[PDB]
RNA sequence: UUUUUGAAAGAUUUUUUGUAUAAAAUUUUAGGAAUAGUUAAUAAUAAUUUAUAAUUUUGAUUAGAUUGUUUUGUUAAUGC
């Protein structure tokens, strides 16, 4: 990209330059905790809340923000559903896979995704966890998957969540991972709501990046 | 948004039209999309009136109790067909009789000949559901001279107003993969005696002088008195 | 609005709607005469 | 049922996330609670950044304030040392000897083929400043972290004498960096942040004691008091500490 | 389904015009930056010409366009010695860098100012390409996308013609010009630049590649537009305004109005826009060939 | 109608008006509704010119370690057709994907076979299409699979296409489209150069016609219940392609 | 979108519609009537202020009488005045450049001042409306034709800039010796 | 005209089912227990059950559960008709069937007359294959049914079946029986294996 | 047309159709209970054309 | 009691972005005092995390009257 390649390739010029002084660390202005809006916004690692009109240094980025595409099961009182679940972990640049994944494990905060052990992937081919993230170049933008133990059966019907839109909940059901806790007969309350997908939504068939009707 | 008709124009509220958008107008509304729908309600009105004198009988009628005079229900067959037919033949009607269920054979809703209106789906595969009438039409659509570069899914298979000339030709059995129609200036050159395209993306017909002599009419430039 | 011209096509049912959004092709044709001479103005 | 609703401090909104893709197309959960820490809840001492060649070499001369015999640093940094050990055997091996205590107040790469002349013309720099000042007083309190929480040290406070010490020490860092073209590590007009190392986790010991100390060890005494202490010494010492413990003595200015 | 769509995680309908590859003006190492001068110099002395001479630079208004102007020459002159001057003031680094920013623009500069052939045009860029080579290596380098972008070009202007003259429907060609000779050489140097694995195709060499078949008068040239353009690049209107002037050339209306309704199909097809320039040619003579353009409403409103 | 910034409303740790995550399953005609469209152009591809990894000599052989390190993503053409290593085979003959291939084999040498493989690990499946006979491409000298043998050959070549994955997988991972480098028809102009040079004569203006066009069989209005006008209604010209501004040949 | 609509108050879509032309007016005794022209928005709150934009005049609908100028001896000077005060060049920016939309008693006025072309809805119900056809109306632009290098022009300096810098005037902005 | 804010989301796209607003206020206690009531009304179950959170369609599987558990009807099966007739009222009859019937299993049904009562049965699988599944009969059915008429000696059936031709499934009827049927000829078909007429 | 929906209870003659709900909406409680079986030796007598219909094969 | 284009204005041949919840000033009653799902930090934590927590006489919490900050009346006029 006119812009990754580029700072890649100044970032790389820097330290293709040894008369250089190093930076005024007082004029090297960090960021503003505290600004105007509403939020406690996030910026890029480059940019600053307020104005800095500067083109300050292109310094290296010590830990990436790594992102894993996981693969939650959602409930629309529909069905269950297939959707993205980014985790963007903040992951340097030194570490091995194994410890990456190790990482994730204890960044999620939903655990309905680390139940099971499970490994990375980018367009595909799986990475060892005994090389690091440079090994294969891994960068905040490696547009990385990741895959459950149990993915090559997801198509199956056997482990497939078993809800009570069109299947049978029996006690044991009732008392096993998400439906001890779903809800099933509606409370005064109805008391942990989800959402709710139309049967009609997409149309008569599914969620395609193609036309299909 | 992305065309709306002669620009973006306020001389009217009107001046866009029914909806400004050939895409949904949400992105939490999918479905409300522009598609060429084909009248739902009186195409899906079949004739009672043809299924009176009959004597049906019902899927709970399998009792002897309920059991008719096969003459009877030899006018109840007659009768449940003929009232099908009564606004047309759904194409899983069409394409059930014609063999190899009729893949190949370019279908044709009725105004798909009339006017400068020239299509036809050069359909490519059915698919029936338990009850028949019912199921996945898919068909390499083919407006003017072109064709899609897929099957697509037809739509308004499901519903009773299509036609079909079965030529033997296009007969392609349940082995060989239908092979999708030449386009008129792509896959096979362009004839002007074979095929001789009947409206470009510019063209207008002439003005019927049945509608120019009722407009007059109307609008008083013709006298019309009883 | 969008008219409901008597001699459009009357959707023969109690539930919804006497009569539909269908033209004779004389209205889309003298629809026509309408929507020009908008877009001329 | 003990608080707001939807706090803020969980009220957040990342935008190294693209546009539309936390609203109908993807999900982005995270902890963000610590990628917004603070220094102050951390421990990110921002030490003066060396540039990429002076990255690459190692400190060669270094001045230091040296501490006086029979300290209160000393005395308190080994009650921290006793605490790190009956809190964990484990981190003995990643401890600074009490010997090699200094007070760091700028590192500097000098070259062999150039090296006791520089260091006359530094030391003329050096004495030059410190011939007139006082003998300095000076705050320890509190620790911080050096090499992304590589190196634990007790930083001195800015609430003694660190106005006339940085005045002192960014004149010789002008002097050793614009003036005799030395590599001192940073700008020629940055301040280097004197610093008293008190742990360190070394090349040597990245691979089995890792990249960065374990803030457990000794985040008890992040913000303790190690005492006010005076000295009277600033001496450019050569980077050999098994000379005599404390490193060789390249020269030294009695305030 | 009706056509390949750009989509964002990857394109897939080519490129309309060839980028130079590289990376900015600012980024280049002082010898690169050598022959980046003499490229942004020559850049400018093929503006000036433009800016000087409009009548003898757009393709094929008038025999103008065919007469080399007075005053080219002597400027041309001073390019070429602003060429021997780089070579001369830099010699074994001038080798170890990319020329083919520079050598494009020497291509464009001679083929615009001056009027030669297509072939004189791949003869000199070879010269070229060995002069260069000969200097530290035994080696050649392969002309680039736009390196090539440019023989078309020459090509494209080497076979054109003075069309709608103030009302000759005619195509008034160059004295003595021979497209057999000239879709030889084309065929030769697309053979040469197709066998290239590292020449990436885009619309701009494919429509000088078109209009070179139409200027040739081969009857072939909308073959070749449509199973090597039409259907998989993001094309544009002129690949249709030099076309039609193909179909018109057919012996039978019947052939030359219908051929033309498909192309029309083909544009609302594929989302292109007809250019005035497309609409005008049509209109010409659409008085014999009765294709109607204008949608109804630009018709009703021009007329009041 | 263009798109919003940020979710600003809902708390994400409960993705809520998230469009679907699309998984192209190997068992359903979705599989090869996305997969099929693809192979063509990576056979006008492997026509107009060599790209490396399309033209092995034979599987690849890795243990099954390793062999989801480098197959996924991994597609060629052998010249015959033989099942890889630690695979099992399923033939197809559903119509409702065999159906899609129409356009592949209209392009090229017709489609005999299609066959989906699952490794004995269940976990990589490796879509495999053999095609059969003469090409309709004119397939170049320099390509990859003129030196797959088979255009060398006379009629009667088999040669066959496999493209392995992981199952379960969106149609992002299928690393298909990377090889949409558009080459065009130089044979075409193969014409010019060899002994037809002189037997064709070219014409460069255009004959006198001295006859207008014939035109065509009288416009016959429609006679159904139209929709209405296809320009206030969103219809594009055919429901299938066209301009809504250019709303010629609806009816009228 | 509402449960429950508001029924003789509808408009076409949202809650705050696009800046609309009104030219409201209260309906008091017709003596005390006369109209409040003002841009404001289509999805109003009761009142005329809450989306209002831009206050654009005020019309009289009664026609008045040349009581401010003396008795000429000249008839359409004598006859009575009908009288407004618009805002017009809030009207252009905002009629122009934001796009709202311009309602048909209001336009029925502006039309009668000479900015807007006459209304759709000023129909001479004594003349029929139009018949199209394609055959006399590409007959006539094939009779007629104007041309690339005269049409060009009148698009730019008509929806583009049309200042030109007279390309001999911009000779005073191109410095003299002391910087040339 | 949507009723997408009056009614719930999830009921978005309800049709077809009469008077929504029940399900809209199932949770409220007394609905509660009127639709325990009403499911165990609809029985099928032991337990207490009711639709769960937001169904207003009732669950696929217990609608599969009542449709399999209703007792299908003729009790007295006897002639290989009425067997046939439990399992083809078990194949292309129980919930949620993905099988559409065959010509080939019509042609059975078609072969199991006895009585004017079977000739009834299999006159109404015929029409269900013509009408309700959608198939296409085989090329040689009108003899299949010409000889099952005949089975039980009818004859107005056929010419019947043979004057409204188009709208049976019978698309290939010879002269011969047209002819037969009328008497045109007063014989239909010579079987060839035993090289006799009838 | 609109007579259709007058007799409904969008309280804004919105072209909707908002089923008026009534307090016994069931038959669980309107009275109604199963359906009765019917003797399937009832329904398994033969109809009576067939019947005359059966015993005119003798013949 | 405060908030946006993503609806719409709204124009093209396609994937197109960073502007929002926050506040700040003013608050009544004769006899005037205690109030409470609590305050801050961690937190996309803790129905039992940490703590010398927060509101108040600069008039708090309870209760009482009361629609909150360009519209009048009087007066030469601060006012009322």
């Amino acid at each position: 990209g006119q812009y990754e390649r580029e700072a890649f390739e100044a970032r790389r010029r820097l330290e293709e330059s040894k008369n250089y002084p190093g930076p005024i660390r007082s004029a090297t202005p960090g960021d503003t905790r505290f600004y105007a809006g509403s939020l406690e916004s996030i910026l890029q690692d480059n940019d600053r809340h307020y104005w800095r009109a500067v083109i300050d240094d292109p310094q290296v980025q010590y830990v990436i923000p790594l992102r894993i595409r996981f693969k939650l099961f959602t409930w629309v009182t529909t069905g269950w559903e297939q959707r993205l679940h980014i985790v963007q972990t903040m992951a340097p640049r030194d570490i091995t896979i194994a410890r990456l994944i190790e990482l994730v494990t204890i960044e999620n905060q939903s655990p309905y995704l680390c139940s099971s052990t499970f490994t990375l992937a980018v367009d595909g081919k799986e990475l060892d966890p005994d090389k690091s993230l440079s090994d294969y170049g891994i960068t905040e933008h490696s547009r990385i998957d990741a895959i459950e133990k149990l993915d090559h059966l997801l198509h199956k019907d056997s482990e497939r969540p078993l809800d009570w839109t069109v299947d049978e909940m029996t006690t044991e059901c009732l008392k096993r991972s998400p439906y001890k806790e779903m809800g099933m007969q509606p409370q005064p309350n109805l008391a942990p709501r989800y959402e709710a997908r139309p049967k009609g939504y997409f149309g008569r068939n599914n969620y395609s990046g193609m036309k299909q009707e | 948004r992305r065309d709306a008709l002669n620009g973006g124009s306020s001389m009217t509220l009107g001046s866009k039209g029914m909806k400004l958008s050939p895409d949904p107008h949400r992105r939490r509304m999918p479905w409300t999309a522009a598609k060429e729908y084909v009248p739902g309600v009186v195409l899906n009105a079949k004739e009672k009136m043809v299924l009176d004198g009959v004597k049906l009988v019902d899927v709970e009628c399998v009792d002897r109790a309920s059991q008719v005079d096969p003459l009877e229900a030899l006018r109840a067959t007659v009768a449940t067909y003929e009232y099908n037919t009564s606004t047309g033949k759904n194409i899983f009607q069409l394409a059930s009789q014609v063999e190899f269920d009729g893949r190949g054979q370019r279908f044709y809703r009725k105004e798909w000949q009339e006017g400068t209106y020239d299509k036809y789906v050069t359909l490519s595969a059915i698919d029936f559901n338990r009850d028949g009438n019912k199921g996945t039409a898919y068909g390499y659509v083919t407006f003017h001279g072109e064709t899609t570069t897929r099957p697509v899914q037809i739509d308004f298979a499901d519903v009773p107003g299509w036609h079909m000339e079965f030529r033997v030709e296009r007969a392609v059995p349940f082995n060989a993969i239908v092979p999708p129609p030449p386009s008129i200036g792509t896959d096979v050159p362009v004839d002007p005696r074979s095929y001789r395209l009947r409206a470009y993306p510019f063209y207008d017909a002439p003005n019927p002088p049945e509608f120019v002599e009722r407009l007059l009419k109307d609008r008083g430039v013709i006298p019309d008195s009883p | 609005r969008q008219l409901r011209p008597y001699y459009n096509l009357p959707s023969k049912s109690d539930h919804g709607r006497k009569m539909t959004g269908f033209l004779t092709p004389y209205r889309h044709w003298m629809w026509k005469q309408n929507e020009l001479w908008r877009n001329v103005h | 049922e003990r608080g707001l609703y939807f706090p803020i401090n969980h009220r957040i909104v990342d935008r190294r996330i693209a546009s539309g893709v936390t609203v109908e197309e993807a999900d982005v959960q995270s902890r963000y609670r610590r990628e917004l820490r603070t220094s102050f809840a951390t421990g990110e001492t921002r030490q003066t950044i060396p540039p990429a060649w002076s990255a690459c070499e190692r400190p060669t001369h270094f001045l230091s304030l040296r501490l006086p015999v029979r300290n209160v640093l000393r005395t308190r940094v080994n009650e921290m040392h006793n605490q790190i050990l009956f809190s964990h055997q484990q981190h003995a091996p990643l401890l600074v000897p009490l010997e090699k205590l200094h007070i760091t107040l700028g590192v500097m790469a000098i070259s062999e083929r150039e090296e006791t002349e520089r260091l006359a013309s530094i030391y003329d720099c050096v004495s030059e400043v410190f011939s007139v000042i006082h003998p300095l007083q000076l705050r320890f309190r509190g620790l911080g972290t050096f090499g992304f929480g590589r190196v634990l040290f007790i930083r001195v406070v800015p609430e003694a004498d660190f106005g006339i010490l940085e005045t002192a020490v960014s004149k010789i860092r002008r002097r050793v960096g614009g003036e005799l073209k030395v590599d001192m590590k940073g700008n020629p007009h940055d301040s280097y942040v004197p610093h008293v190392t008190i742990a360190k986790i070394r090349s040597k010991q990245q691979t089995q004691f890792g990249s960065k100390i374990p803030i457990s060890m000794w985040v008890e005494y992040q913000h303790h008091d190690f005492g006010d202490v005076t000295f009277s010494q600033v001496d450019i010492c050569s980077m050999r500490g098994s000379k005599d413990g404390y490193y060789h003595t390249e020269g030294s200015v009695h305030l | 389904p009706w056509r390949v769509g750009n989509n964002g995680r990857a394109m897939a309908l080519g490129p309309s015009l060839t980028t130079e590859d590289e990376m900015q003006s600012r980024f280049f190492s002082n010898d690169q930056f050598l022959v980046h001068m003499l490229k942004e110099i020559l850049r400018i002395v093929l503006q000036e010409h433009r800016r000087r001479h409009p009548e003898a630079c757009s393709r094929g208004e008038g025999e103008a366009f065919f007469d080399q102007v007075v005053d080219a020459r002597e400027t041309l002159n001073f390019c070429n010695e602003l060429i021997e001057r780089l070579f001369a003031v830099l010699g074994q680094k001038m080798h170890g860098l990319n020329t083919s920013s520079l050598l494009s623009v020497i291509l464009e500069l001679y083929r615009v100012m001056g009027k030669e052939t297509g072939m004189a045009l791949l003869r000199r860029a070879n010269q070229f390409l060995e002069r260069k080579a000969a200097l530290e290596d035994g080696a050649k380098e392969s002309l680039t996308a736009p390196n090539y972008l440019q023989v078309l070009m020459g090509f494209a202007d080497e076979s054109a013609y003075v069309y709608d003259s103030k009302r000759k429907g005619l195509c008034r060609y160059r004295s003595g010009f021979d497209p057999r000779t000239t879709m030889q050489q084309l065929a030769a140097t697309v053979q040469e630049i197709a066998g290239n694995p590292h020449v990436t195709w885009a619309a701009d060499m494919h429509l000088q590649v078109v209009c070179t078949m139409v200027g040739c008068g081969t009857m072939k040239a909308n073959d070749y537009f449509v199973r090597n353009v039409l259907r998989q690049f993001c094309w544009d209107s002129r690949f249709l305004e030099a076309l039609y002037m193909e179909y018109r050339r057919h012996d039978d209306v019947d052939m030359w109005a219908e051929l033309t309704k498909r192309a029309l199909v083909w544009t609302a097809r594929y989302n292109v826009n007809a250019s005035e320039r497309l609409k005008r040619l049509i209109e010409d003579d659409y008085d014999t060939i009765q294709v109607h353009t204008r949608t109804f409403r630009e018709l009703a409103v021009f007329q009041f | 109608a263009k798109r919003f910034r940020y979710n600003t409303k809902y708390p994400s740790l409960v993705s809520y008006n998230k469009l679907p995550w699309e998984i192209l399953n190997h068992e359903t005609p979705e599989f090869h509704m996305h997969v099929a469209p693809h192979y063509e152009q990576i056979m006008t591809l492997a026509a107009s010119t060599h790209v490396p990894h399309i033209v092995g000599k034979k599987h690849l052989e890795m243990p099954p370690e390793h062999r989801l390190r480098l197959l996924p993503g991994m597609f060629y053409m052998l010249d015959g057709d033989s099942i890889p290593e630690g695979f099992t085979a399923n033939r197809v003959l559903d119509p409702t994907a065999l159906q899609y291939y129409g356009r592949l084999e209209s392009l090229v040498a017709p489609v005999q076979a299609v066959r989906m493989l699952i490794s004995d690990d269940l976990r990589i499946v490796c879509n495999s299409v053999t095609l059969q006979g003469p090409l309709q491409l004119p397939v170049a000298s320099y390509a990859s699979l003129a030196s797959l043998e088979v255009v060398t050959n006379k009629a009667s070549a088999s040669f066959t296409l496999f493209h392995f994955v992981r199952p379960n997988r969106p149609p992002s991972e299928l690393q298909l489209e990377k090889y949409y480098i558009h080459a065009p028809r130089a044979m075409a102009l193969a014409e010019f150069n060899s002994t037809s040079n002189t037997s064709w004569e070219p014409k460069l203006q255009a004959p006198k016609r001295s006859k207008r066009v014939t035109p065509l069989p009288a416009y016959r209005p429609p006679q159904s219940y139209l929709m209405g006008l296809a320009e206030r209604l969103a219809v594009v010209p055919g429901s299938s392609f066209g301009r809504r501004s250019l709303m010629w040949g609806h009816w009228f | 979108a509402r449960a429950i609509i508001k029924r003789r108050t509808p408009q076409l879509w949202g809650a705050p519609g696009a800046p609309i032309i009104r030219m409201r007016g209260h309906h008091v005794v017709w003596k005390f009537q006369s109209y409040d022209l003002f841009v404001e928005h289509t999805h109003k709150r009761r009142n005329s202020d809450a989306r209002l934009l831009h206050y654009l005049g005020k019309h009289c609908p009664h026609p008045q009488k040349s009581l401010w100028s003396p008795d000429t001896p000249v008839a359409q000077d004598r006859h009575l005045f009908m009288l407004t005060t618009v805002d017009v060049d809030a009207f252009k920016y905002w009629f122009g450049v934001k796009r709202c939309r311009l309602s048909m008693r209001p336009w029925a006025l502006l039309a009668k001042a000479g900015l807007l072309p006459p209304s759709l809805r000023q129909n001479s119900k004594i003349m029929p409306k139009p018949i199209f056809d394609k055959e006399q109306l590409m007959r006539y632009y094939l009779a007629n034709r104007k041309e690339e290098a005269t049409i060009e022009r009148e698009d730019y300096l008509n929806y583009k800039n049309s200042l030109v810098k007279s390309e001999e005037e911009r000779a005073a902005e191109r410095p003299v010796a002391p910087y040339l | 005209a949507s009723l997408r804010y009056r009614r719930p989301y999830w009921m978005l796209f309800l049709k077809d089912v009469d008077n929504w607003k029940i399900y809209t206020v199932i949770q409220q206690p007394d609905h509660q227990r009127t639709e325990m009531l009403y499911q165990a009304w609809l029985g099928g179950l032991d337990r207490p059950y009711t639709r769960p959170k937001c169904m207003a369609n009732q669950p696929l599987w217990l609608s599969k559960k009542r449709h399999i558990l209703r007792k299908d009807r003729l009790d007295g099966p006897e002639t290989p008709l009425e067997k046939y007739v439990l399992e083809w009222h078990k194949r292309f009859h129980s919930f949620q069937g993905t099988e559409r019937p065959t010509v080939d299993d019509l042609h059975t049904a078609l072969d199991l007359v006895e009585r004017p009562l079977d000739l009834s049965y299999a006159f109404q699988l015929l029409n269900q294959c013509r009408n309700v599944n959608n198939i296409r009969f085989a090329k040689d059915t009108f003899l299949v049914f010409l000889e099952a008429c005949l089975r039980v000696d009818r004859k107005d059936c056929a010419l019947y079946a043979t004057e409204n031709a188009e709208a049976l499934g019978f698309w290939h009827i010879e002269e011969d029986y047209r002819r037969y049927l009328r008497g045109e000829q007063s014989w239909y078909r010579l079987s060839p294996l035993d090289n006799m007429y009838y | 047309e609109w007579l259709y929906y007058k007799q409904f209870k969008t309280i804004d003659f919105s072209y909707r159709v908002i089923p008026e709900l009534p307090e016994k909406y069931r038959p669980h409680q309107n009275g109604i209970d199963q359906a009765p079986l019917p003797d399937y030796r009832e329904i398994n007598k033969m109809p009576e054309w067939a019947r005359k219909e059966e015993e005119r094969l003798k013949e």
